[PDB]
């Protein structure tokens, strides 16, 4: 009876009271029983445990006057438990009570005080960590995290586990227990730390998690965290991991796809992104998109119907987004004539399209080589630029003609050739860190004693060539262009792309520099504020930090220096929110609050900020503002506002957007300048027929750096739009970070077969038990399909073993004789 | 695809029942999850729309009244 | 504020919660600094009292008529002599749309505002606010009918994205004709269930009214009202209503009826090229329809229901007696799956009528003897055929 049970309760506080040392053992072994049975229900606060509550200070007491180590040690452990109820916060009971004993394996007690032991050593842990500045000891701790993460891994408790691992600050320890069952969910609970989890521990979660999948096998996410931590030598132990030649094609897919430059023989082919240009005609065979769109046909400008030059350049820009790598157009590949239609830098753009239509493709070098024959500047400008385009993220192993064909023109003495050398050797080598390039560009760059256009061009180039991991004599180089040049010339509107080409070397790291930042800090020119928060942000870019936008903000609440302050501040708090999602969605509202207060010159960027944020996703809540902006006065911001749209409808084909598109077309038709930018906007939002997109970062997050690198860099500069419209070749730079966005089952041998692909909308694994499926509105999908920016990718076929888990990109696959 | 061929084995359907025929067309393809169609499926969609959808046709009593 | 992951306890998700809170906070520190700098003699909430007083009270209610040389206008009040009125600058000139409820001063009337309808008197009861119950589960085979009908209306609206890359306008409309009682309605209340769409059912028989007027201002209305709460499922059932009948209270008689069913002849197809609005009709009787209602490009895809099969009829059996508190000595196998002829309706009828036998004896179990009982009150509760004699 449960009045039994409390005098069951007194009696043996009495017995226990009672020195007697066989009343001791069996008082004490008998409320341990008791207890044990008072957790027959570990809900709605037991009463038998709710009468334990006034018996704790009497076991306090009898086990003060207690000398018995054999029959202590269990009261120790029957302390710990009625400590439970004994609240009391910051006296740690139950912690010190699980210590003297050496019974510590409370596997028999219940989970309720197993969670509760567990938190409690995170209070005392973080009252250690307060008590390490301004018991238990750190190794204490050690002795009762060594049992409790095994309870928790054998009981699926792997979120907990990874938790206290991480309240303990002790992750290296969890490699110790994992199991090959274990493994998979510890690490998708575990590889999502990493953007929010405040730093430095970020590295060490990604290095325990690496740790975990190489020991397991599982190179395929292991390839990932690698290109998140950036560390090459760990690629290496990753590609020394793998006796199958078979994933060593995979990973070289995969870091092709993030176009990152790791030498391996006999795979520099795949690396090399030299099969590339056969999988997208492939595509366009197998989506039926061979045929060439005219850019009237995206106009559609006879529907809707009752100078030249301009009109001829952007329709040649929307010809080039359109039929970019399919190989064939009917407006430019066939009219000659054409090309002479556009005046001035019109010229260069037009030669530039048929580069970009060739793109990844080396067949295009014979038709960009008979206009570099004709004796006019501008052309020969326009078809060597379009030279790297049409080689764009293309390496052979051994030589490269684009390298070979574009350094004879980078020393020509004029502004425009040279210009339009150093852009396509930044476009051909972006993300790649030649070497050849490398000593090829560094005494031809910096040169504070060149012109500044081609000096910052070049810088862009270096920027562009190397992104993350920083540079020591890219910076100083820089910083020798930031001497003192003259007075005036610091003013150009040139030296932003010099401050973005030195921000872009730190923007994969973040935390690491933390010495330019100084140095930067102790230079007192006017701009020199601007340049350090530009590149202080941007090297955060993708963490998320606060405090840095609190910074940020402060700077916004309040001539031309400051007007460049102002102007990176909106786009550094952008980049630093362009992390986890929920930042997303705050950014969106920090945008909207800064666009209700602030500054002209502070206006005509907001839209830029949803869009960089925003890209390749065109949200429903996104575009509807910018459509308000769209209308707005300032035309500067208009212009934004359709830019914005353009990079957030980048690929996705969005009609909806289209349609506003071209209504605003219909709108800003008067003033010319607005009907160019708003055709390059409609030339974007098709790109490449939808086959690809502006996606800063894939699937498992990563960052493709090179397409954060063009976006900002078409961005930078663009508070002045007429600066582009003057130098409208910068408008290139897309083509750098641009990538397809598409599935390919190769075979082994290295040919498409066909599967079914189960696409939809994507969801975590995080809270989840069990085997939750990973998609929600799964579609049965065929071979090669287009994932939107949102939706993974999983093979209904039993067989077809594919061997990387992330569905993205190309995936090779094996026959499972299973079924 | 054989246009003519198809436009021949179609007598007397206005031209919302052409309309309807591509749209059909269209459809079949996806519910065998091609991303083209040919003209096997166009033959099967005719078939079904003017063949199938001929009770329901309105284009055999209003000739009258005009 | 945005969703939160996952639904248990997690440090990520506090992480998560941490992070609305910091920019939350930022927000609110960056709007306390900005309006600190701002002159607060114009600025802060000093705007709010400026436009309290100009408003001044109380704002009467009129409705507008023109929009003549902006910043002017002609409202007509129920009772005022209607006024010239002013525009002021406080009202948005986007909302003002003839036919609208402004809100015109006290004393001077001038517009200081415009007060949006938010009635909805009779299309509250017309939309779908709470779906029915029954999911695709519940509906035993037809399981092409189910197809054709998810490719119709689902697939466009989830999943556009097969349509637009196919390049094909997805099929207007889809008319389910068929016998009655074959779920015809089931389907319609399942296609209701999962939807991201509003779901405005109308019978025909509302569209026979009394007056000669509100003959097609009743289906004007609700296809402005699907039209404007797009997407739209409209579900116009027992269409074959307007036909026959012919009611005494209807004024106009035939001619009236005409007249209605050519403005929703119009309405679905329209000069107005309305966007969204998926509509979905279903009757007995496909005979007694005018053709131009049915013909292509007004509702494409015309599914066809016919009676369950033997297999179909134990599966309705099996879904249906689901929930049963059946005893073991009813036998599933042959307890109607008889193939003596039956109906989708038949099935959960005599199931009811079961249920409420068993309930009149209080016995919480149910016999196999009252579901034979109610398998004979069915049958005999049943118009046979006719049109079978000329074949039998
Ligand atoms: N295949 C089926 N699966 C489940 N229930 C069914 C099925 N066929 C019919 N029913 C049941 O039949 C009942 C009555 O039929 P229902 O109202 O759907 O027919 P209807 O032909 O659309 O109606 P009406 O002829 O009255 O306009 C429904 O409540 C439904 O539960
Ligand atoms: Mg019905």
């Amino acid at each position: 009876e449960d009045a039994k049970l409390k005098t069951d309760l007194e009696l043996l506080v009495e017995r226990l009271k009672e020195d007697d040392s066989s009343l001791y053992e069996a008082s004490l072994n008998a409320l341990k029983e008791s207890i044990k049975n008072s957790t027959s229900s570990m809900t709605a606060v037991p009463k038998p445990l709710k009468f334990l509550r006034p018996t704790y200070p009497d076991l306090c007491s009898i086990y003060d006057k207690w000398t018995d180590p054999n029959l202590k040690s269990s009261l120790a452990d029957v302390l710990s438990i009625l400590a439970m109820t004994y609240s009391e916060n910051g006296k740690h009971d139950s912690l010190r009570y699980r210590l003297l004993s050496d019974v510590s394996d409370f596997e028999g007690w219940g989970h309720e005080y197993i969670r509760h032991l567990a938190l409690e050593i995170g209070e005392v842990y973080n009252d250690q960590v307060e008590k390490d500045a301004e018991e238990f000891s750190k190794e204490d701790t050690l002795r009762l995290c060594l049992d409790i993460v095994p309870y928790f891994l054998k009981h699926n408790g792997e979120e907990d586990a990874v938790d206290l691992l991480l309240e303990i600050e002790s992750i290296d320890k969890l490699p110790q227990f994992v199991d090959e069952n274990t493994f998979q969910r510890v690490c998708q609970y575990m590889v999502a730390c990493v953007p929010l989890l405040p730093p430095p521990e970020d590295v060490a979660f990604l290095k325990t998690a690496y740790s975990i999948y190489l020991s397991q096998n599982e190179l395929t996410d292991a390839i990932a965290l690698a290109v998140r931590l950036g560390e090459e030598d760990m690629i290496r132990s990753v590609f020394d991991a793998t006796s199958d030649p078979v994933m060593h094609k995979q990973l070289a897919y995969i870091l092709a796809a993030q176009k990152t430059s790791f030498e391996y023989e006999g795979v520099q082919d795949i690396i090399g992104n030299g099969k590339l240009s056969e999988h997208f005609l492939y595509l366009a065979k197998e989506l039926n998109l061979t045929g060439p769109k005219v850019p009237e046909d995206i106009y559609k400008s006879h529907l809707d119907n009752s100078d030249s030059a301009q009109q001829n350049l952007a329709s040649s820009f929307v010809n080039g987004f359109l039929n970019l790598g399919y190989c064939n157009d009917k407006l430019i590949v066939d009219n000659d004539n054409w090309v002479y239609k556009t005046k001035g830098d019109g010229m260069t753009s037009a030669v530039a399209s048929i580069g970009s239509i060739y793109q990844w493709n080396l067949d295009g070098l014979q038709q960009l080589d008979k206009y570099l024959y004709v004796d006019e500047p501008e052309v020969k400008a326009g078809a060597l630029l379009g030279i790297g385009i049409s080689a764009s993220g293309v390496h052979d192993g051994e030589v490269e003609p684009a390298l070979l064909l574009l350094q004879d023109y980078v020393t020509n003495p004029d502004t425009k050739i040279s210009s339009a050398a150093i852009l396509g050797l930044g476009i051909a080598f972006a993300g790649s860190k030649n070497d050849e390039v490398l000593g090829l560009l560094l005494p031809i760059a910096a040169s504070t004693d060149l012109p500044i256009e081609t000096a910052a061009m070049a810088s862009l180039a270096l920027a562009h060539v190397f992104v993350g991991t920083c540079n020591g004599d890219i910076t100083t180089s820089i910083m020798d262009n930031f001497l003192e040049r003259t007075a005036i010339e610091l003013k150009t509107d040139w030296v932003r792309f010099l401050a973005l080409a030195l921000g872009i070397l730190y923007m994969g790291q973040g935390e690491q520099v933390d010495d330019v930042l100084e140095t930067i800090s102790a230079i007192e020119h006017p701009m020199t504020s601007a340049i350090e928060v530009l590149v202080g942000s941007c090297a955060y870019t993708g963490t998320g930090d606060v405090l840095l936008i609190q910074d940020l903000l402060h700077r916004l609440t309040p001539e031309a220096g400051i007007v460049d302050e102002l102007a990176y501040a909106v786009l550094g708090i952008a980049l630093i929110a362009l992390g986890e999602d929920i930042g997303k969605e705050m950014s969106l509202r920090h945008f909207g609050h800064l666009m209700h207060y602030g500054n002209e010159h502070i206006r005509r960027m907001v839209p830029l900020a949803m869009g960089i944020v925003s890209v390749s996703d065109p949200q429903m809540k996104v575009f509807d503002t910018l459509t308000r902006f769209s209308h707005d006065a300032d035309l500067e911001v208009s212009m934004n506002s359709i830019f914005a749209m353009g990079l957030c409808g980048a690929g996705t084909n969005n009609a909806r957007l289209a349609q506003l598109l071209r209504q605003l077309a219909s709108y800003y038709s008067r003033e010319q300048d607005a009907l160019f930018i708003t055709r390059l906007a409609q030339g974007l939002l098709h790109l490449g027929k939808g086959t690809m997109t502006m996606d800063v970062f894939n699937d498992a997050h990563v960052l493709n750096k090179v397409t954060l690198a063009s976006i900002l860099t078409t961005a930078v500069g663009l508070v002045s739009p007429s600066f582009m419209l003057k130098h409208h070749q910068l408008f290139y730079m897309l083509n750098a970070g641009i990538r397809p966005k598409f599935i390919l089952a190769l075979n082994d041998e290295g040919e498409p077969i066909k599967v079914n692909v189960r696409v939809g909308q994507a969801v975590e694994t995080v809270g989840q038990a069990g085997r939750p499926k990973k998609i929600t509105g799964w579609i049965t999908q065929s071979t090669p399909v287009l994932l939107n920016h949102g939706e993974r990718a999983e093979l209904e076929t039993d067989e077809y073993i594919s061997y990387t888990s992330h569905i993205e990109g190309v995936v090779i696959l094996k026959k499972n004789p299973d079924y | 695809i054989r246009w003519e061929l198809i436009s021949r084995l179609c007598p007397n359907s206005t031209g919302a029942e052409l309309r309807s025929v591509c749209t059909e067309a269209g459809m079949f393809a996806i519910r065998a999850r091609r991303k083209v169609a040919t003209e096997k499926d166009f033959l099967k969609a005719v078939d079904k729309v003017i063949s199938g959808y001929k009770k329901f046709s309105s284009t055999s009593r209003y000739m009258q009244y005009n | 504020l945005p969703n939160i992951y996952p639904s248990t306890r997690c440090k990520l998700k506090l992480l998560r919660m941490e992070r609305i809170k910091d920019h939350l906070l930022l927000e609110e520190e960056f709007v306390s600094n900005s309006e600190i700098l701002k002159p607060f003699e114009k600025k802060q909430e000093e705007e709010k009292k400026q436009l309290e007083e100009i408003r001044g009270n109380p704002l009467s209610i009129g409705t507008l008529e023109e929009i003549i040389d902006d910043d002017h206008a002609i409202v007509t009040s129920p009772t005022m002599p209607d006024y010239y009125v002013s525009i002021l600058s406080f009202v948005d000139k986007e909302l003002l749309e003839p036919g609208c409820s402004v809100l015109l001063h006290h004393k001077t009337m001038s517009i200081v505002g415009v007060l949006q309808d938010d009635a909805d008197p009779m299309v509250s009861v017309m939309k779908m606010d709470k779906s029915p119950t029954e999911s695709y589960s519940d509906i035993g085979g037809l399981e092409s009918q189910i197809q054709e009908i998810k490719e119709s209306v689902e697939l466009p609206l989830t999943h556009p994205e097969l349509y637009e890359e196919m390049g094909i306008k997805p099929p207007k409309g889809v008319i389910l004709y068929g016998a009655p009682g074959t779920g015809k309605t089931l389907l319609a209340k399942a296609v209701a269930n999962q939807t991201s769409a509003t779901f405005l059912r109308i019978v025909g028989s509302e569209l026979i009214q009394k007056y000669l007027g509100d003959g097609p201002r009743l289906c004007r209305q609700i296809f402005k009202v699907a039209g404007e709460n797009a997407p739209s499922i409209v579900f116009i059932d027992e269409i074959d209503a307007i036909g026959t009948k012919r009611y005494d209270s209807n004024s106009g008689g035939e001619r009236e009826i005409q007249r209605t069913m050519l403005e929703l002849l119009n309405q679905l197809d329209g000069f107005d090229d309305r966007g969204d609005v998926k509509v979905i009709m279903a009757t007995n009787k496909i005979e007694t329809l005018d053709p131009a209602l049915i013909r292509p490009g007004r509702i494409d895809r015309k599914i066809l229901f016919e009676n369950p099969d033997l297999s179909t009829k134990k599966k309705i059996l099996g879904i249906h007696t689901s929930k049963m508190n059946l005893s073991e000595d009813v036998n599933l196998e042959t307890l109607v799956t008889t193939k003596d002829d039956l109906s989708g309706a038949d099935i959960q009828a005599m199931c009811t009528e079961a249920g409420l036998l068993a309930l009149r004896e209080r016995r919480m179990q149910v016999t196999a003897e009252d579901f034979k009982q109610a398998k004979e009150r069915v049958m005999k509760n049943k118009v046979e055929e006719n049109l079978e004699g000329l074949y039998l």
